[PDB]
This record gives C-alpha cells, structure tokens and sequence, in this order.
RNA sequence: GAAACUGCGAAUGGCUCAUUAAAUCAGUUAUGGUUCCUUUGGUCGCUCGACUUGGAUAACUGUGGUAAUUCUAGAGCUAAU
RNA sequence: CGCACGCCCGGCGGCGACGACCCAUUCGAACGUCUGCCCUAUCAACUUUCGAUGGUAGUCGCCGUGCCUACCAUGGUGACCACGGGUGACGGGGAAUCAGGGUUCGAUUCCGGAGAGGGAGCCUGAGAAACGGCUACCACAUCCAAGGAAGGCAGCAGGCGC
C-alpha cells in the first residue's frame, strides 16, 4: 500500500519504536489562514514535499491557476492566465504562463477544471517551485 | 669538472679545477649526499672522504 | 566583480550627503559599521561638509588623528567610519555635542545637544534572542548585542542605553498613542504620534502616524522609531519639530523672514 | 572542473542554452569519496570560506544507537549487505548514507547484562565459566536487588532482534554522510523498518 | 570617468521656412530698430517667449 | 635605519562590447535553502583532568655554474606574532 | 608587543597594540519567485532510453535542486508562435525628433553583465576558474654559444595595418 520504493518510507522526525508493557503523526498548519486539511492528519502516506506533513515552509508568492494535466507522479501543470497591455494600441493581448506543481496525495480527488491556491516554497525540482495548499472545485461539479 | 670543495667546522671552501679522467672515473654512477673516499684524488687527500 | 567593492563614485552617493558634481569622481565609500553604507554620514562628509571645520579629506585626516572626536563614547580615528541615526558626536577640546537625528527633509541635520544629553542614546531593538545558557540577549539598530535585558522588552520597542556601561535604564513600549521618528521612505523626519499598526501575515506591516498639525501619513514597520511615550520625546528635536509643511508655506516663511529683514 | 550548473542542460521546453560565461568556482564539484570498510584513513578537503570537510577513504569503527532504550555505543563494522540506490555499492561494499551494515553485538549486550542483570544470546547450556558474568547477574544487597527486579520486567526483547544478538551481529542504516563528516554513525534496525529491510535481503539473495 | 558637466543647451530655433518674405522682413524691423547683430539674437528672444507661453499654457490646462 | 623573514593588499580601480534573445537586464519578493576578510558589539578563571619549551631558515659571510632572465646550487652564523 | 609606573613586608595592579572557535552586525556574493524583449513560417511541430518531465534513496556542493549516479514512471513545450534561424543585438537609466499618438537610436563616463589572442585546467586566499597568477594545447611571435630562455596594450602614451 506505501512502502513501494526501495527505501524504508516514514516521517523520519516521528520515532515508531518505543517498547511497551495506533502509529503518531506529525503535521503542521503552514499559516496564513489554510486549514491543515483532514487527510493529512487522518491519512497513513508518507510525503517529504507536502506542506502538512513534510518539511517544505510556504514563503513568498501566493498565486492561483486551473488544473490543466495530472499525467505525472505526485505533480500536476496548472494554466496561468492573464491580459498583457499593449501600450500603442490601448488594448490587451490574451497570454498564459502553465507551471508543473507538486501536488500532495493529501488532496485525494482534483479532476482537470478545478481551480488551485499554490504557495511559494524553495525549489522541489528541476522545474516545481510551487505547492497546492486548497482546491476550490470548478462550477457545480456536484454530479 | 671544477671541484667546489668546502670543510665546514673550519667554515672555509675553494674551487678547485681537474683535468685528469682516472680521478672521477669513481664519482660517476653515485647518487647525491653519498660519502666517497678522495684517497684517490691526490696524495694531499689521503684518508679523506667527501 | 570577484570579490568586496571598495570605490563608490560621486553620482552613486547617497543623495541626503548634497555632495556638488564638478569636486571629484570618487565620494567616500564609508567603511564598515553599526549602520549601512546608504543610510549613515561618514566622519569625514560631517566634519568637512557640514560642520566646514576641515576644508580637505587630508585636514579631516589630521583632525581624527588628534583623538579629538569621539562617537557614542569612544574615539574613532577612522575619517570614513559611519556615523548613523540617533549617534552622539562629542568633540571634547571645542566643547560640542551632536546627535544625528534627521531633518524634516531627508537629510542628517548638525542638532547641537547638552553635555547631560550627550551622555545616553536611544536604541530601536531589532530582534530578542536566547543565548546558549537562557541567557535572553537583545540586538538594536546600531548593531548592539545587549545580554541580560528587562524580560518584558520585545521586537519592536525603544531603549534608552548609557554611553559608559551600555547597560539599558528605561524603555518605550510600541504601542497606539507613542511618538515615532520616521527613519526610511518618502516620510524621512516625519515626527508624529501612532494612529494605528495594519498586520498583513506574510507581507511588510503598515503603521499609520499622525502628525500635530492633523496630517496623516503611512509607513512600512521597519521605517520607524519610537521616540517617545505620549507626546513627551525622550530626547531634543531641531527646529521645525518634525512638521514638513508643504512647499507653498516654505515659500510664504522665507519670504516672510526676508521682507522682514528688508 | 566536475561541473555543478543548470545552464548546461536543455530548458523546460527541450530548447538549448547557449552559455553565456566560462565555469565558475562556486559551480565546483569533486570525485567522489567511495568510503570502504579498513584501517581509519581521513583526507581533509579544504572548502567555501576557509572550512574544512573530512573524506572518510576507509573506516573499521562507528557511533550506533539502539534506539527503544536510549543505548548508544561505538562499534566495530563488520561488512554491508544491502543498498537501496544502487548494488555495485554492495559488490564493491562502499558506505553511503542510508545503507543496511552488520555491527558487533557485543558492547550493546555488555550493557544490557550489566542493567536488567539477565542475560542475552548466550545459547542454552551456555558454560558462564568466567563467572565475574556471574557477578554482573548475581550478588547484591536488599532494596539494589528490589530496584533490579523492579527493572527486568520490562526487559522483553523482539525475537526478531534476540536472534541477531545470539548470532553476535546487529543490522543498523548509517544516518549520517560518512564522505562528508568522516564518521560512520547510525542506528541499529528495530519493529516494522527490520521486518521491511530483512524481507529485502532475502528477496533480493534468492 | 571624469569630473565635468556635458549638459550643454541650445537657446535658438531657426524657422522651418527659410524664404518667407513676411517674416525676413518683420525680423529685419526688429534688428533695425533694436540694434541687434544677426537674427540669431531675435530667433533667441522668440525661442524664450515660446518656452515661457509653453508653461503658462501647460499651467493653465490644468483644473483651478 | 637599508636589506630580509612575517602580516596585509594585489579579486578593487581602469579598458573594450566579441559573446549572449526569458539569456543578460529592469521592477518585485525569497534564503524558514547558503557562504562571508574587514568593521561595530557580545563572548573568551563556564571545562575537575611555566619567572617562558623545541630545531630550522633568510638578510649577512664566503665558494660557484651557463651565452642568457626578477635562474639560482653549495658551506658556515643567527632571530619570530 | 608597547607606553605609564605603581600600591607594603623578598609583598603588589591601570591604559593600549596584536591574536582567536562561536554569535549577531556591516560589505556583499550566490541560487530562486512573479511580469516584461527586435526580425523571421522559403522555421509546424520539438525534447528522450548516452537526462528529455516527474518519483524514491544516495553522490557531490557553501547550500535547494536531474547537478550527477542507480532503479522506476511516460512525461515537458506548442498557433496565446514552441523548436530552428538572423541581428551592423551586451541590457537598463537614457538620446534625437516631436500638436496628441508615435518612429528611430542607446559601443560611449551611472548601475548590472561578460572578456583579457582561442579554448581548457588549476594553485593561493574570506573572495579568482584571476590572466600587469601559474600549467598545457591551437594561432602568432622575441632572444639564442642551437643546448635552451622568455611571451600576452580590449591599462596610460605611442608604432604598423585597417
């Protein structure tokens, strides 16, 4: 179920073998008024780059994209959009900016649509250097 | 070949020139900081070694 | 550049020196300090510039070799040494004491200060600290490590330390209702009283200050300085009090004072 | 030399850069240590800032910790068995971070005798000759033997480690960069990570 | 790098038709009647009055 | 007070624009992901176990090399933050 | 290591210089975040089993990272112009011209970058991939008792060539 890899998977800052005669887990709220969400607290996966439960702090730039592709490994690629102003001609020009980032097993269903917050965190790999901190799902969606 | 021959505790040193063969036919095929017998060289150096 | 910069240009000096373009290349690159490069007044630029007791850097030079000047208590026979906010400058042969706190304009203004002033100084606490022992320790502004402090004094205060010992005597809590020096931005010499701190978690706080005359003016919280509890400044101001009327009244006092000398 | 930059590989996008200055300094990078199992040999490598950086070559001793009590002693490592990176690391028995290694079970079993006052491995019909072992399990006063018998009921070992301990070798994983620190140090395998890592080796054996 | 100026200014605007018989002659009656050198120095007093209306307007656009 | 050993500086300054098209660079923020001579301020009987130790080297003295250079080999004497 | 020389029965200490593991500070540096650049379709598809985009554990580095190892996953970018090509392209603050829009320039004294004939590799140091540092090769080139020795003006002057 975990344990795939190799390696021994565990929160290495919880100790699992105190003598005796449930596992503990160790998360965090990451500030800035994001609700620590259930699965991180009552979940059993093991995760380095989640913002919960992991060792990544949130710093900098708090922005927002559309999930666009959900092909890779524990990341995802959110599409940016914005409206470059031309100056000669008083209009704007239609432009996009789509990053690959991590998205944690802790948000356990987000279906391409649904719109994502994502925080600033130090850079994760080659490309990812942004985190998916809350999921609001796209219009409706209830069936 | 000129010789630069020096005797420390004394603290004094000479060069000294040589045209006979015979005389370094034995300095040849030694390594640096080797002591070598100068009985050979000339009679003034007799019991010597360099 | 492959390594530390040395030479700092002329036009690349710190505008509030009022260094004149056609006297060199070069302006003294201040040597390292309690304060910034930018924000300090090097040895040299004050006694030169502004006090016009030297004429060159060489006269400056054979000053500050006399151990005449002495900076918070101690001789600094350094001519580019940076000489920041709140300093205390006593020369002890001409009899004179200065503490460079700021103009209404941005700019260091040469405020003459009583020998029973020039004996303390007021410190803005940058960042508490516990040692290796629970030894509480404090760093100020003008990179002060004070160890032992009162265990109520917190990141954002003001304390009053003495220029012997360098020990803390009184403090100013920041708090609503307490006079604040404004000492970076566009408000550079602002006095006025907090009106309001707005927290944003993340971001640079903004603390809103109110002036005596009812103008009202903001400022990120690290630009400023509380100087005083109540309307009461622990320390002398210069004159102006810290103001910054609008341009159109500088006209109409200048001119005032002018057709009165006639 | 040895290259640590981005600007040599390909964009996001799979476009190329075309480098706009030489190699730096601060984009160093050196061969790598390759710590064996031997006789105690360090090279120091000077570093960034005037620091030093120690290159464990080979290395016989280590600080490991029996973690369930607190029991932590330098020991003498034998040999490695199982890398979870590569196993070329195994053949050529290198020690890296996070690599399964046996230690001497001895001063952890010395400790143990000495603190429950019971014994450990020591085999059925196991001839305590010596007898100052005897000593150590026997011979105390009143309320030191009420403290001793107080102590040995929570004296309960996993079977999983009380076989290891009989056979006189421990597995432990080095947590600490020995390439780097010169220093082999670790902790000894206990509960779900030794069921995990021993069901590893035997796989992998066949 | 040096220590000098480089903010040197022109203080004339010679006029874009340069055969306009009107305007040679109005420049002539004041050369004449003011005693001026060349018309540079009537093209310099224009060139001043035109920065001066320049501001005045530029002042005057601008809402009470 | 020459020389020489030691310490520091020589990574700044100056010159040119060949490279380089999200590269450089500009505004804006991050180091809670690092290193830092110098300066300023803390620390420096916090540790439970000789009223000053050691053998070399330079300048110096002398003996030399090849046509040649800011090349330097050999000997005897003596210092340290 | 240097000045001042002291305070009782052979007793008895102030100013400084220099040095130092660690801490903060100052000077920075370094790698990242968001948005922004000229012409080109006679450049429409590009990147990858010798790193292309991700996962786990290492290695290395001052540190975060495919930076690089090993084993896995099939990904990343593109008509909103990717990938490729061209520039008499170093970027910016700025400059010329202007009714209001704009067009063209910005090698050039301030900030930032890169280079020292072309590439590459390193010693020392806090800081250098340094060139008025060293070591090779490529091009050129000086002095030779012919064995060898020594080079680097896109520093200030100045010479040839153009």
């Amino acid at each position: 179920d975990i344990q795939t890899e190799r390696a021994y998977q565990k929160q290495p800052t919880i100790f699992q073998n105190k003598k005796r005669v449930k596992l503990p887990r160790y998360y965090k709220n990451i500030g800035l008024g994001f609700k620590t969400p259930k699965e991180a607290i009552e979940g059993t996966y093991i995760d380095k780059k989640c913002p919960f439960t992991g060792n990544v702090s949130i710093r900098g730039r708090i922005l927002s994209g559309v999930v666009t592709k959900m092909k890779m490994q524990r990341t995802i690629v959110i599409r940016r959009d914005y409206l470059h102003y031309i100056r000669k001609y008083n209009r704007f020009e239609k432009r996009h900016k789509n990053m690959s980032v991590h998205l944690s097993p802790c948000f356990r269903d987000v279906q391409i649509g649904d719109i994502v917050t994502v925080g600033e965190c130090r850079p994760l790999s080659k490309t990812v250097r942004f985190n998916v901190l809350k999921v609001t799902k796209a219009a409706g969606t209830k069936k | 070949m000129k010789l630069n021959i020096s005797f420390p505790a004394t603290g004094c040193q000479k060069l000294i020139e040589v045209d006979d063969e015979r005389k370094l036919r034995t300095f040849y095929e030694k390594r640096m900081a080797t002591e070598v017998a100068a009985d050979a060289l000339g009679e003034e150096w007799k019991g010597y070694v360099v | 550049a492959r390594g530390p910069k040395k030479h700092l240009k002329r036009v690349a000096a710190p505008k509030h020196w009022m260094l004149d373009k056609l006297t060199g290349v070069f302006a003294p690159r201040p040597s390292t300090g309690p304060h910034k490069l930018r924000e300090c007044l090097p040895l040299i630029i004050f006694l030169r510039n502004k006090l016009k007791y030297a004429l060159t850097g060489d006269e400056v030079k054979k000053i500050c070799m006399q151990r005449f000047i002495k900076i918070d208590g101690k001789v600094r026979a350094d001519i580019t040494y940076p000489a920041g906010f709140m300093d205390v400058i006593s020369i002890d042969k001409t009899g004179e004491n200065f503490r460079l706190i700021y103009d209404t304009k941005g700019r260091f203004a040469v405020h003459r200060i009583t020998p029973e002033e020039a004996k303390y100084k007021l410190c803005k606490v940058r960042k508490i600290f516990v040692g290796t022992k629970g030894i509480p320790h404090l760093v100020t502004h003008d990179a002060r490590t004070i160890r032992y402090p009162d265990p109520l004094i917190k990141v954002n205060d003001t304390i009053q330390i003495d220029l012997e010992t360098g020990k803390i005597t009184d403090f100013i809590k920041f708090d609503t209702g307490n006079l604040c020096m404004v000492t970076g931005g566009a408000n550079l010499g602002r006095i006025g009283v907090i009106t309001n701190r707005e927290r944003h978690p993340g971001s640079f706080d903004v603390v809103h200050v109110k002036d005596a005359n009812g103008n009202s003016f903001a400022t990120r919280l690290s630009n400023i300085f509380v100087i005083g509890k109540g309307n009461k400044p622990w320390i002398s101001l210069p004159r102006g009090k810290g103001i910054r009327l609008t341009i159109a009244e500088e006209r109409d006092k200048r001119l005032a004072a002018k057709q009165s000398s006639g | 030399g040895i290259s640590r930059d981005n600007w040599h590989k390909r964009r996001k996008t799979g476009g190329k850069r075309k480098p706009y200055h030489k190699k730096r300094k601060y984009e160093l990078g050196r061969p790598a240590a390759n710590t064996k199992i031997g006789p105690r040999r360090i090279h120091t490598v000077r570093v960034r800032g005037g620091n030093k950086k120690y290159r464990a070559l080979r290395l016989d001793v280590g600080n490991f910790s029996w973690g369930s009590e607190c029991c932590t002693r330098k020991t003498r490592i034998i040999d490695v068995v199982y890398n979870a990176s590569n196993n070329e690391l195994v053949r050529t028995k290198t020690l890296v971070k996070n690599c399964i290694v046996l230690i001497d079970s001895t001063p952890y079993r010395q400790w143990y005798e000495s603190h429950y006052a019971l014994p450990l491995g020591r085999k059925k019909g196991a001839k305590l000759t010596p007898e100052e072992e005897e000593i150590l399990n026997k011979k105390r006063s009143k309320k030191i033997q009420k403290k001793y018998d107080e102590r040995k009921k929570n004296a309960k070992i996993s079977s999983l480690l009380e076989e290891q301990f009989q056979q006189g070798k421990l597995l432990a994983c080095i947590a600490s960069r020995p390439g780097q620190c010169g220093r082999a140090d670790g902790y000894v395998l206990e509960g779900k990570e030794l069921e995990f890592y021993l069901r590893k080796i035997k796989a992998r054996k066949g | 790098p040096v220590a000098r100026s480089w903010v040197c200014r022109k203080t004339y605007v010679t006029p874009r038709r340069p055969f306009e018989k009107s305007r040679l002659d109005q420049e002539l009656k004041l050369i004449g009647e003011y005693g001026l050198r060349n018309k540079r120095e009537v093209w310099r007093v224009k060139f001043t009055l035109a920065k001066i209306r320049k501001a005045a307007r530029e002042l005057l656009t601008l809402d009470e």
